């Protein structure tokens, strides 16, 4: 799901 | 066994984790025990074993299955977020290249969420509603297919995995390991994960002999309890599969489609 990489893209920031 | 540099290191480390996933994650397994055991006062949650029940409990709160599956997901965010958070403190992980950090983390919150939803179970159901609420196996069972196999196996997990009696200082660094798995597809570099791992299994090991002196073989079992946890997210992979190529009218009660959102 991109949707759960960009939560953990954005959670790793 | 010996009490030098290198066992005190281990040490240092599994404290380290511990602080933490105490820090990142509110809920712990001794909090959702206390709650089980009917040793929180200030929480008594309320019990959904039936259809009648569940009516009565109406105020405590596209497919229906995707519905439910992007619901749940949804929820979800809060824990993925903590789990993201509690992996920029392994030491090594943010030094690592970021699509495998990105690699790591998503297929290994499946794993940890499935984890930390077994501390949430005992052998007559599972805590609901943050807390307040208490769903039935037999009742989750019991519903209509394919609903009623959803949660089934989640709880055959959940016996045999909280049968280890681990606890929130053993499941930091559990979850840890969880975290470096070095065989996720479209991995990178897969040998600075390892070393990582490495230490982690290391201080997983030290760990649990400190921790379980009446226990033979945790270390193995608690390993064999991976292939448990992928085991079940290929299933769900699975059934969402054959869900999006198979046409079925479900019908289901708004209330447990709610209830259903609060698990995974
Ligand atoms: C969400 C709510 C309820 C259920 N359930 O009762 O089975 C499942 C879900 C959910 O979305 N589960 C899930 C498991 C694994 C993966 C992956 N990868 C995604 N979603
Ligand atoms: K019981």
């Amino acid at each position: 799901n991109l949707g759960l990489e960009d939560i953990i893209r954005k959670a790793l920031m | 066994g010996q009490l030098n540099p290198e066992s005190a290191d281990l040490r240092a480390l599994a404290k380290h984790l511990y602080d933490s996933y105490i820090k990142s994650f509110p809920l712990t397994k001794a909090k959702a025990r206390a709650i089980l055991t009917g040793k929180t006062t200030d929480k008594s949650p309320f019990v959904i074993y039936d259809m009648n029940s569940l009516m009565m409990g109406e105020d405590k709160i596209k497919e229906v299955a995707i519905r439910i599956f992007q619901g749940c997901q949804f929820r979800s965010v809060e824990a993925v977020q903590e789990i993201t958070e509690y992996a920029k403190s392994i030491p090594g992980f943010v030094n690592l290249d970021l699509n495998d950090q990105v690699t790591l983390l998503k297929y290994g919150v499946h794993e940890i969420i499935y984890t930390m939803l077994a501390s949430l179970m005992n052998k007559d159901g599972v805590l609901i509603s943050e807390g307040q609420g208490f769903m039935t196996r037999e009742f989750l069972k019991s519903l209509r297919k394919p609903f009623g196999d959803f949660m089934e196996p989640k709880f055959e997990f959940a016996v045999k995995f909280n049968a280890l009696e681990l606890d929130d200082s053993d499941l930091a660094i559990f979850i840890a390991v969880i975290i470096l798995s070095g065989d996720r597809p479209g991995l990178l570099n897969v040998k600075p994960i390892e070393d990582i791992q490495d230490n982690l299994l290391q201080a997983l090991e030290l760990q649990l002999k400190l921790n379980h002196p009446e226990s033979s073989q945790l270390f193995a079992k608690l390993l064999q309890k991976m292939t448990d946890l992928r085991q079940i997210v290929t299933e769900h992979v699975q059934l969402l599969q054959v869900i999006k190529k198979t046409e079925t009218d479900m019908s289901l009660h708004p209330l447990l489609q709610e209830i259903y959102k609060d698990l995974y």
